């Protein structure tokens, strides 16, 4: 999920954008519904994802607000001491201690209901067992016994008008998440709210604690240690997916470096001064298809063909792949090049070098993953920086800064060498697959998909009911921007493929059920009426209910 | 008693609800959602709740029920209904108005088949009515649970296990440095300025 705030300093016209584009994957129907909700003190316009009473993504004349993926620990794992004699006792501070059950009754069409029993530890509720070590996973968070909290601060947060409105009410929050302002004055904010848990010097964050009463939560820490960014110098706030702030370590879930695909709208921002509303627009455009891990590897090729001697073994592919702007381009396709194509082989080849020795066999899968766009297979929402990708890159920066603390995972051979060889791998490997010819190469080019199923594998619609089409883009499943003009308020989203995801008896669809997926698909976006005024004058049909409910 | 939710819709069919009370303003936006996306709410709170296997029966091979006892062993009912249970008039009224709302067009399906979707037909089944015990779930069973209980220590411990038994304790836990390094390269992408 990204996200880049601009402030009017930085833009031409002097308006304040910001642009969102959250990923949660590409689904029919719509992942997000769009709603505007007027009186009883709301006076709100854009979309949510699902179906929740709140809005993650709009503006409420005043301010807008934008949302992207937690990226802050909020949950840990105990490990309890079970005892050897009896299962469902586990030890905790002295001595033992008995575990409470409560039975799910779980439904079935055309069978007998199945019965099920879920153990709870003090900690919480157990996800796996380990009888022949004797110990047990429960799961504890700090989040827990604050859900509907958190959903009405999220709620609360639409009726707010400044910073320390919208401040107060992330002090509610509990879940880990990213919060983003932008009002009609100028200025511009981001905040991470969560309950963060104080935990003991003892407690790896990487691994599970002990669940025995000697390594336990010293409390929830307080809102000061929350970061916070409120107008920062530079007059610009990106995020996608990155590190919240400098000076919190990383989660057990997320790990980072300093190769990260948030330099790929921050690169953008170092090229011109000032930049045009349709400029910071097609920012999305760019870093759509631009390769993730390109400008991390590319100086670290480039000294690869020199000084090394052009006695052609290899340096075939080598000058050339230093002709790639880092781009996916279409012509059939098929790619229009075979720099991508060997770029990605060698990245393949490298995970064998170097991290197949080391990785068990069990962890072996987590590492050799390339993490590249395909055609046919199911690939994720959001394309990133392979966890094979990340320790390539800071134990390359290891050999230029040697610790003697620190092991080396190349180990013997130097840098050079062992990019060398996985070239060779790699143009030997494409030599017996597309023929000896290097120009002819070529990889599928992939295809952005529509899943009729949704993210956790529960069919939304009919099968074989999916929307595709050529050019995998790294965007959000709905692009909002929400411009402060001196008028002075624009908002403007897009949502495939649309509003409506209803199908008639017969077969024939609502005609607002492809109307929004081809304006999708050429970066252009919607109007949307924000204002009292406009929304009588633009509108197309209108329904009067009647309720009677008893106070 | 009696108030009138004035429900109007755009040029893109996206509607804007027109109302006076909390019960009443999610009264019509609970109508309008029932309207467009039926088929996919009816699914997101059996996703979220746990009762996907009651309509779709046995999947190919019990996916639709192994998954449906890994959706229930994640929440506690009984923690979350006396959180709805504490919340005031007016803020029960959000959750309340959303599912009598998605109620009363639902209603409507029985009198008239032919605003029934196909996808019904198709999987054949008959729709359900949605609580306000459902509504809040499809947002904790979505958010906060996919993106605020992403766990990955039991996988890590167990990769630290297999190191040690290879390496020793000595290189096993310094190649799981590299691996899965407890603190980031001190120079990374931050959203605030540094310094
Ligand atoms: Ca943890």
């Amino acid at each position: 999920s990204n996200l880049w705030s601009t402030r009017p300093e930085r833009v031409q016209e002097g308006s304040t954008v910001l642009i969102n584009g959250p990923q949660f994957g590409w689904y029919n129907p719509a992942y997000t519904y769009g709603i505007g909700l007027h009186g009883a003190g709301f006076d709100v316009v854009g979309n949510t994802p699902f179906a929740y009473p709140i809005v993650l993504f709009g503006t409420n004349s005043e301010i807008a607000w934008g949302a992207t993926a937690g990226p802050q620990d909020v949950v840990d794992i105990y490990q309890e001491k079970l005892n050897p004699s009896r299962a469902d006792q586990y030890w905790f501070n002295n001595a033992w201690r008995t575990m409470e059950q409560r039975k799910e009754r779980i439904q079935v069409r055309g069978q007998a209901d199945r019965e099920m029993t879920i153990w709870r530890t003090v900690h919480g509720p157990v996800m796996q067992f380990d009888y022949d070590q004797g110990a047990a996973y429960s799961k504890k968070r700090s989040w827990d016994g604050y859900e509907v909290q958190s959903l009405l601060a999220w709620l609360n947060v639409a009726k707010a008008r400044n910073w320390t409105e919208f401040l107060d009410q992330a002090s509610k929050m509990a879940i880990s998440i990213n919060w983003y302002y932008a009002d009609k004055h100028g200025n511009i904010g981001y905040v991470s709210p969560a309950f963060l848990p104080q935990r003991p010097a003892d407690q790896d964050i990487r691994v599970p604690a002990k669940g025995d009463g000697s390594m336990e939560w010293l409390g929830i820490k307080s809102f000061d240690a929350i970061p916070k960014a409120y107008n920062p110098p530079q007059g610009y706030l990106v995020n996608w997916n990155n590190k919240p702030a400098p000076d919190k370590t990383n989660t057990d879930t997320y790990y980072w470096t300093y190769g990260d695909r948030m330099n790929e709208l921050v690169s953008q921002y170092q090229q011109k001064d000032l930049f045009s509303v349709q400029e910071i627009w097609e920012f999305n455009q760019k870093a759509s298809y631009s390769d993730v891990n390109w400008r991390y590897f590319r100086p670290h090729l480039e000294k690869l063909a020199q000084q090394l001697p052009a006695d052609d073994s290899s340096k075939a592919a080598l000058t050339m792949l230093l002709a790639w702007d880092g781009m996916e381009q279409d012509q059939g396709g098929q790619n229009a090049g075979p720099a991508r194509v060997l770029f990605k082989t060698w990245l393949e080849e490298m995970y064998k070098q170097v991290l197949m020795p080391v990785v068990p066999e069990s962890h072996r899968a987590m590492y050799s993953q390339t993490g590249f766009a395909t055609q046919q297979g199911p690939n994720p929402g959001s394309i990133n920086l392979s966890m094979g990708t990340k320790v390539l890159l800071r134990a390359l920066v290891l050999e230029a800064h040697p610790d003697p603390k620190r092991v080396n995972v190349f180990g013997e051979r130097s840098s050079q060498e062992i990019m060398h060889t996985a070239l060779q791998n790699a143009q030997a490997r494409l030599s017996q697959e597309q023929g000896a010819q290097m120009a002819r190469w070529t990889m599928p080019t992939s295809v952005h998909r529509f899943s009729d199923k949704n993210f956790t594998g529960t069919p939304q619609t009919m099968p074989g009911n999916t929307f595709a089409f050529t050019g995998y883009q790294n965007r959000g499943t709905e692009n909002n921007r929400v411009v402060f003009d001196a008028k002075g308020v624009e908002f403007c989203d897009a949502m495939p493929p649309g509003q409506s995801g209803f199908t008639d008896r017969n077969g024939v669809r609502s005609p607002h059920y492809e109307d929004q997926l081809k304006l999708y698909e050429n970066f252009e976006c919607k109007t949307m009426d924000v204002t009292h005024a406009d929304i009588r004058r633009n509108a197309q049909s209108s329904t009067m209910l009647l309720i009677q409910p008893q106070p | 008693q009696v108030q009138s939710v004035e429900v109007m819709r755009d040029s893109y069919g996206v509607p804007h609800v027109f109302a006076d009370s909390h019960y009443g303003l999610y009264y019509g936006y609970g109508y309008a959602v029932a309207q467009d996306r039926l088929f996919q709410m009816d699914m997101a709170r059996r996703s979220f709740v746990g009762t996907t296997a009651a309509v779709l029966g046995p999947g190919e091979q019990d996916a639709y029920v192994k998954y449906d006892m890994q959706v229930r062993q994640n929440f506690t009912p009984a923690s979350i209904q006396r959180q709805i249970a504490a919340l005031s008039k007016d803020e029960r009224d959000i959750f309340r108005g959303y599912a009598d709302g998605y109620n009363a067009y639902l209603e409507q399906v029985r009198r008239r088949p032919e605003l029934l979707p196909k996808e019904y037909v198709d999987f054949d089944f008959q729709p359900e009515p949605l609580t306000d015990f459902d509504v809040v779930m499809i947002w904790v069973g979505s958010m906060a649970n996919r993106f605020s209980d992403t766990n990955l220590e039991v996988t890590a411990l167990a990769m630290r296990q297999s190191l040690e038994k290879q390496h020793g304790p000595e290189r096993g836990r310094a190649l799981f440095d590299e691996l899965l390094w407890i603190n980031d390269t001190t120079a990374p992408t931050t959203v605030p300025a540094p310094a």
